[PDB]
């Protein structure tokens, strides 16, 4: 297969290619740094105040639940970033995929040093979304419960609706009833709401003199017929294990608790439900750091995906697809770490062309059981009068369908820009892909900065000139300030990842290493037939 | 000559060749040694090439199809497709 | 296991062996010269008029695109034999399965040498015979298109009905639903008909400045509202490459073409669902060439069965069912090649028990899941008024009921006499075995020469006796000349395979090796459950 080979025309030691690995590889740093402080969780004050109480940390208790030296897939670790008030690190919650007793698991755990563990609305929002990844892909599950309660001041977004708090505990009964066991491991404070976590789930383990699981801790019982409890009386360890049978685990500490768990996960009779026709894994045929000079630091400076392709495949081979048709979109088959994977990267806009060449290719991707990988770089769909009155339209659809319907693992990076239909037809977040990634150079927002500041703004002098005056620009300019700047804002990777639009930012030059785990992870469970729905011809 | 003919490099340019012949060159065999010798019986130690028989390309060609096994599937590796 | 040997009662140096062998091998030999002369095509002729236009012939681009060195297991090469006024090399059409990037593929390429490629009647029969092979096996297709159009003569067994062209279309899209892959190969002039063959197609491929797939060529299209335009511009490569979408790859000529075409068929992901309890391969234990000598030369002249049976399957084992019983069905089982299998060889007459042997085996069989094996040499039901009287109507159905549900995989060889009713119950054309094959020694018909001319005849004086005459011997020999000579001619194999009633004639010394090549090929597809009739008591 010497011929499926993507031959590069980068030239590493070029002087335009540092300079776009230079700018890069700055925003990498930038990450690096920032996912630093963030490991700090409450920072070092309340955090040393932890460990005092003779608590595993919260990072510390998944290092020693997981398999020697297993990697660890961390989630959304910008959580709630500048997001509320305050600062709270990882949304007070890190949760990730990590093996525990030969399994891929989802862990979650939350950090008692973040706001007492609280749940802000987002510590929802982000421990949702991972039984989300955990049902989608069928990993069982293991909480490490040890929070305060709901965070009473933002409650009107923690506890009513469908997906706040609550919805916590809809999903774990499912998933128990789907059979992907539902593990609790208690070592805090576990009061009211997260009360649930430890009582619906397959099995608890309890950490003595330590846990206490109660409906209502002393506070609310003191508030009720007076009466007055210590914590250890009321819920404790040893009131739950001996007594109700609330836990099912007597656990001495930390570290044995966490013994206990994986010895769950040891009888769980687990088989993986996937199955591919994966071969002997290649490695890429060009250094993975080479990405960062492949990509231009002009933000808008076209440039050719093929490149990115040929860093991530396995022995840099890309078998394509109506090659030279509708050139604005890419697609082809190749694998990826032995897995077989189906391919659509943009090329650049996307006139109706690229749309039917793309839902042709998802048909065939759908009809023979291969997963597909999405790298958006869609800056929209060309617009005009001949390109709209040819039906730019309905061809575009046709692509929705296609990836809105495919239920083969779907998975998706955002190495350019979202923006628009674009995000929609490339698999964005609102089409249920099993896993969707950001690289920091990445920019997603309904359209661009003076776009939306051009139309937002050429209406009200249109209302205001059938209304028999104009807009000086003296009104107009200043009707356009704000909105290039919260467009600038609100299409940074910081502020995508700490509102959960994206499952993390991460290292352009290990996407390949992250695409893999993945897919393995999403083979626990059955690569499903799919149904299409009416396509618009 | 015995070593120099179970001895076998390929994938570069050698002299494996040439000393073959060198040891077998009946001028080595009796003590026709001097420091011209090299150049003297030149050609009959660096002969001229040529695309040599159809009696080779056949057995390059049986060799070569005898090589790959074809590909034995999990599904039924007894397949008798391999 | 040393009792289930079948030791052997032939001499192998016998006279009489050597005298059978003899006029055993002539006929080898007369079918080898035959398959040769239909290698050629369209004669030297033309067919080096094709290599002229740069375009690689039919057979060489079947052996590029195989596996180095695969086999391949060619269909109905006697296709159309004398049966059309002029030559029609194997109905300009040459289908077979073979391996491609390790998957059984079925393939199907148009001589253009033969009549400009266009689909005789019997090309289109063939085309359709392959497509069931790969419908009731699983087989991906690989369509390598090069045809003229439908041959405008014969256009009224060639268009219209069920199973004419344009069923080649309906099993195409059904083949693309059922998963099957449908991959479409162009390398030629693809006018009208065949245009739907690459149109539909999962994956298509275009040989540049050689391919054109239109609707209507240019002499249609000037015959049409005037215009007059050339092939490359009306419907070339490069216009359905890079302006409509009809075609998914460019290649630059034959041998490229292929090459795609292969790496087609390796993103596949393709996996058998077939599922036996094979065991290892052990070869027989008599020279399966002795098989020449074992057959008789005398026609209609008794010899054992089993003795065809030690030479095709594993170390020549084999345990016989109902042993002792009607017996002129012998039924056993063993395996060839690894594949287990269940074998109905007739040995003789057929009389009532001998049916009811062979429909209670057929439900053991199909009890089990393993294929069955119908060696035919049945020349008739025994006759009689007891007979008769005895239900040898009734208890024959009971095969033919068991035969026709069997959903395990069919095979049927004729190493001997297909005549009448026998026929039907021993798997023959009609009941789908997956594949049928004829020996040279084999003839077929509903009766013998002068049986049917025995009956034809004697009504002929039974109407014409109540009628107050009778038939002279000068008029009633000549009322069974034309038939006598009639069924001597559409008795033999060539006449047979001509027609498609059977997937070609074989070497009988081969047999072996094409039974496992077929089963292992019917394993792409699961072995699905039986459900039987109403079984008449
Ligand atoms: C959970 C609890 C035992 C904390 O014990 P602790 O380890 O001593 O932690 P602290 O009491 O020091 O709490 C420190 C932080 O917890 C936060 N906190 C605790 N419970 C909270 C709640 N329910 N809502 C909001 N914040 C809460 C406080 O705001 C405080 O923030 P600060 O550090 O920035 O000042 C105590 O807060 C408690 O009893 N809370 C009960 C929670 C509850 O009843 N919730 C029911 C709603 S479902
Ligand atoms: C197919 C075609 C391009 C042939 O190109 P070519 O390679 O130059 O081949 P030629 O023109 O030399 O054709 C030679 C043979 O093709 C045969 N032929 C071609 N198309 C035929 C057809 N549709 N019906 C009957 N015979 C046909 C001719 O009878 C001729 O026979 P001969 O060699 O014994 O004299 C040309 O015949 C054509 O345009 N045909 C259109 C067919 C069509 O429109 N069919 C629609 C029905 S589905
Ligand atoms: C940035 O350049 C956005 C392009 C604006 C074009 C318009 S806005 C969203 C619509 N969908 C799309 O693909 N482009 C359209």
């Amino acid at each position: 297969s010497h011929m499926a080979i993507l031959h590069t025309q980068i030239n590493p030691r070029s002087a335009e290619f540092a300079a776009n690995a230079a700018t890069m590889l700055e925003q990498v740093n930038a990450l690096r740094t920032l996912l630093g402080r963030i490991h700090e969780g409450g920072g070092s004050a309340a955090q040393a105040r932890h460990s005092a109480r003779g608590k595993l940390l919260v990072r510390e208790r998944i290092n020693r639940l997981l398999d020697p030296g297993s990697p660890f897939l961390e989630l959304s670790a910008l959580a709630a970033h500048e997001v509320y008030g305050e600062e709270v690190a990882a949304a007070g919650i890190v949760a990730g995929i990590g093996r525990v007793e030969g399994v891929e698991c989802m862990i979650v755990g939350n950090d008692a040093t973040v706001k007492g563990g609280t749940y802000y609305p987002l510590t929802v929002k982000k421990h949702l979304r991972a039984q989300a990844i955990a049902l989608e892909n069928r990993l069982p599950c293991i909480y490490l419960v040890d929070s305060g309660g709901a965070n009473l001041p933002r409650q009107d977004e923690v506890f009513p609706d469908r997906e706040h708090f609550g919805r916590i505990f809809f999903n774990q009964a499912n998933m128990s009833a789907r059979g992907i066991p539902q593990i609790a491991v208690v070592m805090g404070s576990c009061t009211a709401g997260g009360a649930y976590v430890p009582a619906m789930s397959d099995e608890t383990v309890m950490v003595r003199e330590q846990a206490t699981i109660f409906l209502a801790g002393p506070p609310l019982v003191k508030a009720a017929t007076g009466e007055v409890v210590s914590a250890e009386e009321l819920g404790g360890a040893d009131v739950h294990c001996k007594v109700s049978g609330v836990a099912d685990h007597y656990a001495e500490d930390d570290d044995h608790a966490l013994a206990i768990a994986r010895r769950c996960v040891a009888n769980l009779n687990w088989r993986k439900q996937g199955q591919l026709q994966c071969r002997a894994p290649r490695a890429p045929l060009y250094p993975a750091e080479e990405l960062y000079g492949v990509i231009p630091a002009d933000s808008k400076q076209p440039y050719d995906v093929r490149e990115v392709i040929a860093r991530l495949v396995d022995g840099s081979e890309f078998d394509e697809f109506k090659a030279l048709f509708g050139t604005t979109l890419v697609c082809g088959f190749a694998h990826l770490h032995g897995y077989p994977i189906a391919i659509l990267a943009n090329n650049g806009i996307l006139f109706a062309e690229a749309a039917q060449k793309g839902a042709h290719f998802i048909e065939l991707a759908c009809q023979r059981g291969i997963p597909l990988l999405f790298l958006q770089n869609i800056t929209g769909f060309m617009v005009g009068q001949k390109y709209e009155a040819g039906g730019i339209a309905k061809h575009g659809a046709k692509l929705v369908t296609a990836v809105a319907c495919a239920r083969v693992p779907k998975f998706t990076v955002l190495i350019g820009g979202s923006f628009g239909a674009g995000n929609y037809g490339m698999c964005g977040r609102a089409y249920d892909p099993r896993f969707l990634w950001m690289w920091p150079n990445a920019r997603i927002g309904v359209m661009g900065g003076e776009q939306a500041a051009g139309v937002l703004a050429q209406v009200k002098r249109e209302q205001a000139e059938r209304a028999g005056q104009q807009l000086g620009v003296e009104e107009e300019a200043k009707i356009k300030a704000p909105i290039l700047e919260q467009y600038e804002h609100q299409g940074h990777p910081y502020y995508s990842s700490a509102r959960l639009w994206d499952d993390g930012v991460i290292d352009p030059a290990q996407t390949r290493e992250v695409l893999a785990l993945a897919l393995s992870a999403a083979l626990n469970a059955p690569i499903e037939p799919t149904a299409f729905g009416v396509f618009r011809m | 000559l015995a070593m120099l003919a179970e001895t076998s490099v390929g994938g570069l340019r050698t002299n494996l060749a040439f000393l073959r012949r060198i040891l077998g060159h009946p001028a080595f065999a009796a003590a026709e040694l001097d420091t011209g010798f090299i150049a003297r019986h030149q050609d009959d130690l660096l002969p001229a090439p040529q695309a040599l028989p159809e009696h080779f390309w056949q057995a390059a060609a049986e060799a070569w199809l005898q090589s790959e096994p074809g590909h034995r599937r999990d599904d039924d590796p007894h397949s008798p497709w391999s």
